[PDB]
């Protein structure tokens, strides 16, 4: 038995291909064969056109009060800031926007085969 | 970016995450996906840990301890950071040429994965 | 008729009259070996002409009066026909006290205003409530202000509405000029030579060189060098008394990195205590001391009152206070007070030209008021009802 | 630039984490208040009285060279900032960074 | 060599903080009423009984403490076994056994 080599390399050199997230693009937006056993075809052809979110059902969504608590089953402003305002409103609408934009970034590709094209051609 | 002040998930499962970070700028309070609290607990995030978050992605890397706390302890095998200078959110717009080969590379094995085949893979 | 304005504080009484000037004077007895049967009294201490090994006969112990003779004795000879002369019927004395001051404290306190000088009116106030008014004075806009009073005995932070103390969140922070000045006397007995009995002269050098540090380790790692790339490192002659009456930073120009100079002088050599000293303000836990520094504290105070009200306070930080005259006390808490505050709210930490008087002109301010009238307590209803409405009147 | 710890230990505490470490040289001996990972990493390597070994301050490397009572005991101060050079060749970045654990490739070939 | 127990160190720790306080070192030149304590004890004044003097006093820290060298003031890295003061060098090492380890010089 003998100790193992312990190889000594620079600290830098392990951060070589590091890249910081500002400087890099989203690659999840080319990520074709991770759709692969994850999203079916009724999902990129029939569901998300009809069902995907607009800027408006968003903004009134969150615009709008809390919902009303579900039903029970029954069997049968001395203090106040305009600038401060302002920024948390302006902070509000820059979410509502990114959340837009990410829900349309992550449903945009359509799979080569599918869920249901796959489980259909594999034999036991 | 910052470091983590205050980590809480909150019950309804986990509704969503609520995390706080701190910079020279300033604490920002952030309500997260509550997907990214399975990356947090991957990266074993505690509070003085100085983190970044993506937006887009809710990808977490733990780049250290910050600074402050390097004398909690008189010898720990720990990577201490200095805080991050900027703002808690940072915004950048910019342009990157990838190439056709690129995504091809990219599209030709899978990423990641937790299950058995792809870790042996 | 007159208005009587004094800042009793632990180390230099602010006593001026409300239509004239102030005047800062210490407020303690002093003895000294070159008399033999002779106590200095306030500011009888400039008549010395030898004050090293100086014995000081304080008032004050951690901040509260403590010994009623030595202050007597200091208000009689204040009071008296040197001074001022003040016509104690027919006047009124607006007088500082500590937070939290203790109820028999209070007490004698009325009891010798009232009976042993017999003042027309007496206001108690803190120094804190005359900085707010005065500031509330100068900013007309703001609802609200925080005030931190960082003075010879102790450092406390009080946030102030508009006419009300928020005592529920007052902060005190044992690091004061005092401790200060104790634990430089400390360190350069332990390092370079004994100057405990000193006290006089040691304090005039914390005045002199001490500065407070933007980068603490760069500041360390400067000092810990060796020749022209130390920055840091001064030389300090002590006054003699002699020859040198007070004393002078060398030049950095006729400085000697070896240390041996030819003249004779007793010359201390101070490099990292520059900003060791200073630092316990903001980190009282480097010398021992188990508590939160004046930016913690500052945003502890603040985060403890309501939600509403937080970004008026993280907006009208204003420092007041001896302590305060440090270099790059300012900017240093200004720094760690963002880093702490939430993003969203606008942090502004002001410091007046005369943190020492503040209090005074707050003081001056309040006397000047159409209501100041109906804040005093008069002898004629001390009589009667004195006692119980000193303490419903004055919000100690 | 790295902080190297080389002495010889003296006592070694652990408690349920929390621990002490006592180490020596034959000008100074100090005692560490240990974290939990340097805790782990001596907890891995058998680490007793009397043995002669060097830490890695920020990564818990810890080789142990000897034992004295054979290495003599360190001399100078027990922590020192040192400065390592590394010359590291273009293939060997690229093997080190073409996979996971792929320094592997620069000693098996497999590249 | 010999080791303080925690209440040694805490008594040492405690008067230090307390000679911070003093007013003056030596005596009195001429050679020939109450203290804090005293108006503490008569006050009676207990905790959680409204906004008083105890309770105003800071909190601990939340970040940790800072070690430093007890004869230079420069960073320690070192802990002294005997009786828990920093230091940072075998010179300072040695200045402070021979002046305030153990016997206090
Ligand atoms: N330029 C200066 N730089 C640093 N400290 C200074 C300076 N000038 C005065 N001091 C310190 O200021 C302190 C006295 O300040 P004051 O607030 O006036 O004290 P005081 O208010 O009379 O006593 P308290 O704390 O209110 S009971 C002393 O400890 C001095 O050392
Ligand atoms: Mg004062
Ligand atoms: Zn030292
Ligand atoms: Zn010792």
């Amino acid at each position: 038995i003998t100790p193992g080599i312990c190889f000594s390399t620079a600290s830098l050199v392990l951060r070589a291909t590091d890249v910081h997230p500002l400087q890099r693009i989203d690659m999840g937006r080319f990520d074709l064969i991770g759709l692969e056993g994850r999203v079916s075809r009724y999902e990129a052809d029939t569901f998300l056109p009809r069902h995907r979110l607009s800027r408006r059902v968003l903004l009134e969504v969150a615009t709008a009060p809390d919902p009303p608590p579900r039903p029970k089953p029954v069997k049968m402003s001395p203090f106040y800031l305009d600038s401060l305002e302002e920024k948390r409103k302006r902070q509000r609408s820059e979410r509502l926007e990114r959340i837009f934009q990410l829900s349309e970034a992550h449903g945009a590709l359509a799979p080569v085969y599918g869920t249901e094209v796959l489980d259909f051609c594999t034999l036991p | 970016e910052g470091e983590v002040t205050e980590l809480t998930p909150c019950e309804t499962t986990i509704s969503h995450v609520i995390i706080g970070l701190k910079t020279a700028k300033g604490t920002k309070q952030l309500k997260l996906d509550p997907s990214i609290f399975e990356s947090l607990q991957k990266e074993r995030v505690e509070a003085g840990d100085v983190i970044y978050i993506e937006a887009n992605s809710g990808a977490v890397k733990r780049q250290g301890r910050c600074d402050t706390y390097a004398t909690e302890f008189d010898l720990e095998a720990e990577e201490y950071v200095p805080l991050p200078k900027g703002d808690v959110h940072k915004k950048k717009e910019i342009i990157q040429d990838v190439t056709l080969h690129d995504l091809d590379v990219a599209n030709a094995r899978p990423q990641g994965g937790q299950d058995i085949l792809s870790m042996m893979g | 008729m007159t208005t009587l304005v004094l800042d009793n504080g632990a180390y230099n009484a602010k006593i001026g009259y409300s239509h004239e000037n102030v005047s800062v004077i210490p407020n303690c007895q002093f003895r000294s070996k070159t008399a033999r049967l002779k106590t200095f009294t306030a500011n009888q201490i400039d008549e010395i002409k030898d004050p090293s090994g100086l014995f000081y006969i304080l008032p004050f112990q951690k901040g509260y009066l403590v010994n009623w003779d030595v202050q007597r004795q200091v208000w009689d000879y204040l009071f008296g026909k040197e001074m001022y002369q003040v016509d104690f019927l027919d006047t009124n004395i607006i007088i500082t006290e500590p937070y939290f001051n203790f109820t028999s404290i209070q007490e004698s306190m009325n009891e010798i205003l009232f009976e042993e000088y017999q003042f027309q009116a007496v206001l108690r106030v803190n120094a804190g409530a005359l900085s707010a008014h005065r500031y509330f004075r100068d900013n007309p806009s703001e609802l609200c202000c925080i005030i931190v009073d960082s003075g010879y005995s102790f450092t406390h932070i009080v946030p102030y509405c508009r006419s009300k103390k928020k005592k529920e969140a007052i902060i005190r922070i044992n690091v004061g000029g005092k401790l200060l000045t104790n634990h430089l006397k400390e360190i350069i007995s332990y390092r370079q030579l004994h100057v405990m009995d000193e006290t006089h002269v040691i304090n005039q050098v914390k005045e002199d060189v001490c500065y407070v540090s933007q980068d603490f380790y760069r500041d360390m790692d400067i000092a810990k060098l060796k020749g022209e790339e130390n920055t840091v490192m001064i030389d300090y002659v002590l006054p003699d008394f002699s020859t040198i009456k007070k004393g002078f930073c060398k030049p950095r120009e006729e400085m000697v990195l070896s240390g041996k100079y030819k003249s004779g002088e007793q010359i201390l050599r101070l490099a990292n205590e520059r900003f060791a000293v200073p630092e316990i303000l903001f980190n009282p836990s480097d010398i021992g001391i188990q508590e939160m520094g004046i930016p913690e504290a500052i945003v502890y105070s603040i985060q403890n009152l309501p939600e509403e009200m937080q970004p008026h306070f993280f907006k009208n930080i204003v420092l007041t206070g001896g302590n305060s005259l440090f270099p790059g006390f300012r900017d240093r808490v200004y720094s760690e007070v963002r880093c702490l505050t939430p993003t969203d709210y606008d942090v502004s930490v002001v410091l007046p030209e005369n943190p020492i008087t503040y209090a005074w002109e707050g003081g001056k301010l309040i006397s000047e008021n159409d209501d100041f009238e109906d804040m005093v307590v008069t002898r004629e209803d001390y009589e009667e009802n004195g006692h119980s409405v000193c303490e419903e009147k004055f919000d100690i | 630039e790295t902080e190297i710890i080389e002495g010889e230990v003296v006592e070694i505490q652990i408690d349920r984490k929390v621990g002490k470490l006592t180490l020596k040289t034959t000008e100074m001996e100090t005692i560490y208040d240990l974290g939990t990972k340097m805790i782990e990493s001596l907890t891995k390597d058998k680490v007793q009285a009397g043995d002669v070994i060097t830490i890695d301050k920020a990564t818990g490397k810890i080789s142990k060279l000897g034992r004295s009572f054979f290495v003599q005991c360190p001399d100078g101060e027990l922590q020192k900032r040192k400065e390592v050079v590394h010359t590291v060749s273009l293939h060997e970045i690229d093997v080190i960074n073409s996979r996971t654990q792929g320094f592997l490739a620069l000693f098996s070939g497999d590249t | 060599r010999r080791v303080l127990d925690r209440a040694a160190r805490q008594r040492r720790i405690n008067r230090q903080l307390e000679a911070l306080e003093n007013d003056n070192f030596q005596d009195d030149p001429h050679a020939g009423r109450k203290n804090f304590q005293a108006l503490l004890e008569e006050q009676n004044l207990s905790v959680a009984e409204g906004p008083n003097y105890l309770t105003a006093c800071a909190g601990p820290p939340s970040r940790p403490q800072r070690p430093f060298c007890a004869v230079c003031g420069f960073p320690s890295p070192y802990t002294c076994v005997s009786c828990g003061a920093r230091y940072c060098t075998v010179r300072c090492l040695g200045t402070h056994q021979e002046t305030r380890c153990l016997k206090w010089t």
